[PDB]
């Protein structure tokens, strides 16, 4: 099993609105979009996990924090994130992350 | 009589029964459990040390006739053979013989079995090498 | 980022093939598939992520990060997270990264 | 079941 | 011949007793490998379970101890509860050992 | 373990746990249980003396000499150097076979047997760091960690021993 | 497993001290005899 | 006569609802709450101001802990409950007992952990290859004493803060007696 | 969050659904009409179900009102009624206190 969380993102959010946008239209069977969706988080998981070699690291105060199903949640506030370069000033950056041991 | 069992009759004891292997089967409770384990303990060279007393704090030391005999002190040497530690894997499959493969343990040292007494004024006595000025200092008496 | 915009790209490369066999299930038309690539790219340009080649209770613009964590830990202020395999979103600019240590005091 | 366990000589 | 060690005697007998080296041989340590694997699950509340066990007892109509504990991860203490409830063990007969589904629901 | 230490021949923990298997939690728990029934029962029906005391590092420097084969000189030189240890604070909270170990290889450098650091931590399980580190604060007291006689004849000299 | 107390070496220390210290050979008599020391013939 | 007056650490009390609570609910509606069923079957949440620590059940028992002060913790342990009371569940005040409270001082001079093992016995334990700090149980009042040879003596074990000091005035004079030098 | 707990009563299997009814209808002080149960589980059609419980034996079945009661094993509720049972007992093995308890509040007493 692969998490749904990735729909959440940019990419995850804007096909959500392209499948709905088209599900509007009637050319697309609502099942039809859930099983594409489901694939979704397959070639995600994958492609991350193997096709990029960049480091981050953030660096300031967490404002709140929360743990439940396996789903931790971090706030940082007032924070410098660096790229493998250029410091990046942010105001609010939440964070969600999973397990790292897929749940089978 | 003793120079030869020391040198030779230790050796050729201890090389008839060195092995002594274990043999774990499949105990075939599910599929996921089905690999025969094979434990083997061999023992190789042996050696012999010269004569030497362990106290009761723990310290060793040489032992000579002359202590000994005052001190109510066993004269008497340490045995060390190597020990070859294997174990052999293998996938039982049913109704078919196994083929044992080495698992890439293969423990590589020395291990004590006790304490020989030496016979005196032999090959590994101190008094061998001794001339008669050697054993005066001693106290033993040519 | 050209390495975002190159993951991207790869993103949308293996749902499209990937999706075929299932839309062959259903018995809808192949022109279904462009059509699902023409509106979803033209919907990437138009959120302008990157270059494309085309209280004490709980309660885009926002930044967010979706990735996993491999190990937690604090010590008594001082939370120590490590993440990977996650894209993050900062400042209207997308970037993604293996790993990333991110650790805060918590006053 | 066996003994899980024996000697080969 | 028989080689003759010819170091320190304290040196040689330093491997020998209670010496303070810690043994760094991996050899036949069975019980090393077994306290690695080690997980445990949190009552997974009885709504879920009692429905559960049907399914698995649909597949087949006996169904051991040991492998129950395995697909269902639950402690044997409350998972013996519900597996009375509906199930029972026939010790007597042939299938020993083993708990079964109460007639009144194989029945049907 | 407390039968080792009755007969002046104590050993330490970590002797004692490489024949049996236990851990330092209950090993440590069962000790001091097991002092608190032997020192009820002692008084109501002796038990301990200064041996008693975890410390008493003195007993283990000959065994661990003896490990490493040093002449018993050095030994005695050792015993001296972890005796007059116990004055300095920085040092004294220290435990006492680090004490013992550290005052040996003091002793092995001083006396200049070619032993190095690498091979007085293998053999007694004693990290590389802590005999350095410990040997950093002993030398800054060699003059009170240095037997008088041994000097004065001229068997050892202070310049011998490697500063840093 | 710890081959510190899988090979005991008491085994070998002891059966050969008790059959040496006493004449019973095993685990035959007289077999060994406190050596004579009151003459150099003897 | 010591003229140091012990300061108090840590505070543990603990508190009673008599409800049963949710936790699920409660962890995913709460600003910090640490609620990992695997490891321990509570939720642990944390609050600012007073910097403490709450340990909240499934039963309806807390216990509090953090607190440098006997009244800090019972506003902490009072605000903790009124989060409770915001999110719907019933909880209320009751008995606020305190389990445990700590102290740390230090007597500025060194001390002879080797004559206090032998010159009290049965008080005294000193293992110095295991833990670096002697460890002194006191019979009367019972409170365990942590000393070391820094000088550093920790208090714990106390449930007032009079039984605590009492500790410090009654052991100061074996401790002065066996001054390093 | 606890009206959402109590899940669709499309279980995986049928006899779940009997084992919940059974357990339902012995905690009740009296016999509970149909109603009560379609009530209880979200099946208001004939189901399986409720004609695979009158199938069983520990059920008995009554036509005037339409209920299904909790049978018991013995049909004993006073001190006349359990000693004349013992009496008709053909051999000397005793009754089983655990099935006795059950269908009857008070037993130890």
């Amino acid at each position: 099993g692969y998490y749904e969380l990735y729909r959440r993102s940019t990419i995850g959010n804007s096909l959500v609105d392209a499948l709905d946008t088209l599900i509007s239209d009637g050319r697309i069977e609502a099942s039809l979009a859930m099983r594409v969706l489901e694939t979704f988080d397959k070639v995600v998981a994958e492609t991350l996990k193997d096709n990029t070699q960049s480091k981050l690291t953030v660096k300031g105060n967490l404002d709140t924090y929360g743990f439940c199903d396996d789903v931790w949640t971090f706030i940082v506030k007032n924070c410098q994130v660096t790229v493998e370069q250029s410091v990046i000033s942010v105001d609010k950056l939440r964070i969600v992350a999973c397990n790292s041991k897929k749940s089978e | 009589s003793f120079n030869q069992f020391v040198d030779y009759t230790l050796q050729d004891i201890i090389c008839e029964d060195s092995t002594l292997i274990l043999e774990q089967l499949a105990q075939h409770t599910t599929e996921s459990d089905n690999i025969s384990r094979k434990y083997e303990i061999s023992f190789g060279k042996i050696y012999v040390t010269k004569p030497m007393v362990n106290e009761s704090d723990g310290v060793t030391h040489a032992l000579y006739p002359q202590e000994a005999r005052l001190r109510n002190l066993t004269y008497s040497s340490g045995l060390f053979v190597d020990v070859k530690k294997r174990t052999y894997e293998a996938i039982d499959v049913p109704g078919r013989e196994l083929k044992y493969e080495l698992i890439a343990e293969e423990s590589e040292g020395k291990v004590f079995i006790g304490r020989l007494p030496i016979m005196l004024r032999s090959k590994n006595c101190y008094l061998s090498e001794a001339t008669e000025s050697d054993l005066y200092k001693l106290k033993e008496c040519p | 980022n050209a390495e975002a915009s190159r993951v991207y790209e790869i993103i949308v490369e293996s749902v499209v093939n990937e999706v075929r066999e299932d839309f062959e299930n259903a018995g809808i038309d192949e022109q279904t598939l462009q059509d699902l690539k023409n509106i979803w790219q033209k919907k990437l340009t138009e959120t302008k992520v990157t270059t494309f080649s085309w209280d004490y209770l709980i309660s885009p613009d926002e930044n967010l990060m979706l990735c996993l964590y491999d190990k937690v830990t604090r010590t008594k202020a001082r939370w120590k997270c490590s993440l990977k395999d996650g894209v993050v979103t900062i400042n209207r600019n997308d970037y993604t990264f293996q790993k990333a240590q991110v650790e805060a005091e918590w006053v | 079941l066996r003994r899980k366990t024996r000697q080969l000589k | 011949r028989i080689t003759t060690l010819d170091e320190t005697v304290g040196v040689t007998m330093s491997h020998t007793g209670m010496s303070m080296r810690s043994d760094n041989s991996n050899f036949l340590k069975v019980g090393r490998e077994k306290a690695k694997s080690n997980i445990k699950s949190i009552r997974m509340p009885k709504k879920e379970i009692l429905d559960y066990l049907f399914k698995l007892f649909d597949e087949y109509d006996y169904w051991s101890l040991k492998g129950l504990k395995e697909r269902t991860r639950q402690p044997e203490a409350h998972l013996k509860e519900c597996l009375d409830k509906v199930a029972t063990l026939v010790k007597k007969g042939p299938y020993a050992f083993k708990y079964t589904l109460r007639p009144e629901y194989k029945k049907l | 373990l407390i039968g080792c230490r009755r007969a002046e021949v104590a050993r330490t923990f970590k002797e004692i746990q490489s024949l049996i298997h236990v851990k330092t939690k209950e090993f440590g728990k069962t000790l001091n249980i097991m002092k608190n029934i032997l020192r009820g029962k002692s008084e109501d029906g002796k038990i301990d003396t200064d041996n008693m005391s975890g410390a008493q590092n003195l007993t283990y420097i000959p065994r661990f000499c003896s490990h490493l084969g040093l002449p018993m000189q050095v030994t005695t030189s050792a015993e001296y150097t972890a005796k007059k240890c116990k004055e300095i604070k920085e040092i004294a909270g220290k435990s006492p076979i680090t004490i013992a170990v550290v005052s040996i290889y003091l002793n092995i450098l001083l006396f200049q047997i070619p032993i190095t650091a690498a091979k007085v931590g293998q053999t007694l399980q004693v990290t590389e760091g802590t005999i350095k580190s410990g040997y950093k604060i002993l030398y800054e007291h060699r003059d009170k960690l240095v037997d008088p006689q041994l000097i004065a004849n001229g068997v050892v000299s202070l310049d011998n021993l490697p500063g840093v | 497993f710890n081959m510190k107390l899988a090979i005991n070496a008491k085994t070998i220390t002891s059966g050969l001290k008790y059959a040496l210290a006493t004449g019973n050979w095993g685990e035959r008599a007289g077999v060994s005899q406190v050596l004579n020391r009151y003459t150099y013939s003897s | 006569t010591s003229g140091i007056v012990p300061t108090l650490q840590n505070i543990v009390a603990t508190v009673t609802l008599g409800c049963r609570l949710d936790l699920k609910t409660v962890a995913l509606h709460a600003r910090n709450a640490e609620y990992n069923p695997k490891r321990f079957a509570a939720v642990i949440m944390r609050i600012r101001e007073p910097k403490t620590t709450a340990l909240i059940f499934a039963s309806g028992k807390m216990v509090v802990t953090g607190a440098k002060s006997e009244d800090d913790s019972k506003l902490a342990s009072r605000k903790y409950a009124r989060i409770i009371q915001k999110i719907g569940f019933a909880a209320k005040f009751t008995d606020f007992k305190i389990q445990n409270i700590v102290g740390s001082c230090d007597v500025k001079f060194p001390i002879r952990l080797e004559g206090l093992a032998f010159s009290h016995g049965t008080f005294s334990s000193y293992e110095p290859e295991l833990f670096p700090g002697l460890i002194y149980r006191m019979v009367k009042p019972k409170i365990v004493l942590l000393i070391f040879v820094s000088g550093k003596i920790v208090l714990t074990g106390a449930k007032q803060r009079e039984e605590i000091y009492q500790a410090f005035e009654a052991i100061y004079p074996v401790l002065s007696e066996f001054r390093k030098m | 969050a606890l009206q959402a707990n109590q899940t669709d009563i499309s279980k995986s299997h049928d006899s779940s659904k009997l084992l919940w009814a059974t357990e339902y209808i012995q905690k009740k002080g009296k016999p509970v009409l149909v109603n009560e149960l379609l009530d209880y589980l979200s099946m208001k059609k004939d189901d399986k179900v409720i004609e695979l419980l009158k199938k069983l034996d520990r059920i008995e079945f009554d036509p005037k009102k339409g209920t299904f009661k909790y049978l018991s094993t013995y049909d004993v509720h006073s001190p006349s009624e359990l000693l004349k049972l013992l009496r008709s007992q053909v051999t000397f093995k005793g009754i089983s206190c655990k099935d006795l308890k059950d269908g009857w509040p008070q037993c130890d007493e």
